[PDB]
Formats: structure tokens, C-alpha cells, sequence
């Protein structure tokens, strides 16, 4: 219901097609965040 | 010289102190200065020499504003960082579509 | 309507694994392939999953047997 | 406070986009 690009074109055609199914992903402000972060002097990502 | 390593020299004796002196009292007045002392020390020497004046001397204002001091040192060892890297020299910027017209 | 949620959950014990149970058979109703096994009386897929799981015919036993037995089959 | 973050709009192809998706 947000930030998620990817993801709300998938739940409107999923719920469009009746499935009802979620494709969560990740939010966009947090992208954001991140970039605002690496923007100062501050290393910051995320490991597997 | 006669000079202490960390002193602060304000400008009318710093005249005075190079004209005695000579070429010899090497000083500096930006951060290039603060960036020459953190990067022209060495850290498990400092560390070690903390470590043995905490075990050794003990007193209620001794025991405390020194384990913090390690305790930083050993961080700074351990998690890699440089001490150099504190004073920036390239500055990043933020994505253009982050801050719009 | 079902008013209430208790035979389910005394059925199912976690209150919390109700849900994802009868998530993952109403998921089998909705995408096809699966008939119900209780008479649907004009009911959502939702409703009909939690009333079979009432009824007492559906846990997180019984659909893995028979997703593994179809899977088997193939 | 300043404007900012303006709306998205619809355009031509991202219209079309969103009727190809469905």
C-alpha cells in the first residue's frame, strides 16, 4: 500500500487477475535513507 | 627543539620560535595538521601504554576517562577504520531526483 | 458471515498457525485446482477454507500428505 | 515550509504501460 514500487503494480494486476497474492520486496524511503546516509562521510550496506 | 609534540603556538610565538629555531619546528595550522597527527601515530603502541598505566595506577578520576580511551582504541583496531578517514577529503553528493526542483 | 473463531482454533491449538493454515488451503481453493470439501453455501474462499478446518478435515497434516501424494503421483 | 516532493503524473507511455500490465 506504499513506497514499494515494484510491488504495487504486482498486487493491483494480482488482485485485478483474482489472486490475492503479495509480493513484498522492499520500500522505497528506505533506499532513501540510505542514500541520504552514504551521502555524509558514513559507509553503509547491507550484507547477505 | 625544545617543543612539545601536541602544543598549541599561537602565531606571534610561532614567529619567534622559527626565527630561534630555525627550519626545524614544523608546524601547521589546518586540517592537514589534525590529519598529520591522527595519521602519524601509531594505535597498539598508545594501547599498550594505556593498558599499563590502568593496571598499574589506580585512583577514583584514574580508573575512569581512561577505559573509555581504550576501549575507543580497541574499537578502532579491531573494526578496521583508519583514524584518517575522520577528516574527509572528497565529498559525496545526494542522487539529483532526491532533491527536486 | 461466520461470527466467531473457536472450533477452528481448539482444532488447530496456536490461535496463530489457524491462520496460516487455512491461508495456505484458501490459496489452493482461490488459484484452482482444489474442490471443496465442505458444500460451499455462496461463501468466500476465506470462509469455506476455516469451515472444513472446523469440520475437522483439514490441518497442517493432511495437506502436506496430499500435496507430497500429488507431487508423488507425477 | 518550501515545496517539495511534487506529485508523479501520467503520461502517455506510463498509461499505456499500466493497461499493458493488466
Amino acid at each position: 500500500k506504499s513506497d514499494d514500487v515494484n510491488g504495487r503494480t504486482k498486487m493491483y494486476k494480482n488482485i485485478v487477475d483474482g489472486n490475492h497474492q503479495m509480493e513484498p520486496g522492499m520500500p522505497e524511503s528506505f533506499n532513501v535513507l540510505l542514500k541520504e546516509i552514504r551521502s555524509l562521510g558514513i559507509n553503509i550496506e547491507l550484507e547477505d | 627543539t625544545n617543543l612539545e609534540r601536541q602544543q598549541i603556538l599561537t602565531e606571534e610565538q610561532y614567529l619567534d620560535a622559527l626565527e630561534e629555531f630555525g627550519d626545524e619546528f614544523d608546524a601547521k595550522m589546518g586540517a592537514e595538521a589534525i590529519q598529520a597527527l591522527l595519521k602519524s601515530m601509531d594505535l597498539e603502541q598508545e594501547c599498550e601504554q594505556l593498558r599499563e598505566e590502568l593496571n598499574e595506577t589506580n585512583s577514583e578520576t584514574k580508573r575512569k576517562k581512561l577505559t573509555k580511551r581504550i576501549k575507543l582504541l580497541e574499537a578502532f583496531v579491531q573494526s578496521g577504520n583508519k583514524p584518517e578517514w575522520m577528516i574527509l577529503t572528497v565529498l559525496p553528493v545526494l542522487p539529483p531526483d532526491l532533491r527536486p526542483l | 458471515a461466520r461470527v466467531t473463531v473457536q472450533d477452528a482454533v481448539e482444532k488447530i491449538g496456536n490461535r496463530f498457525d489457524l491462520v496460516l493454515v487455512a491461508a495456505r488451503r484458501a490459496r489452493q481453493m482461490q488459484v484452482g485446482g482444489k474442490d471443496p470439501l465442505v458444500p460451499e453455501e455462496n461463501d468466500k474462499t476465506t470462509v469455506i477454507a476455516l469451515r472444513e478446518i472446523e469440520e475437522g478435515l483439514i490441518n497442517n497434516q493432511i495437506l502436506d500428505v496430499r500435496e507430497r501424494q500429488e507431487q508423488q503421483e507425477q | 515550509l518550501p515545496v517539495y516532493q511534487g506529485e508523479t503524473t501520467q503520461t502517455l507511455q506510463d498509461y499505456l504501460m499500466w493497461q499493458v500490465e493488466l
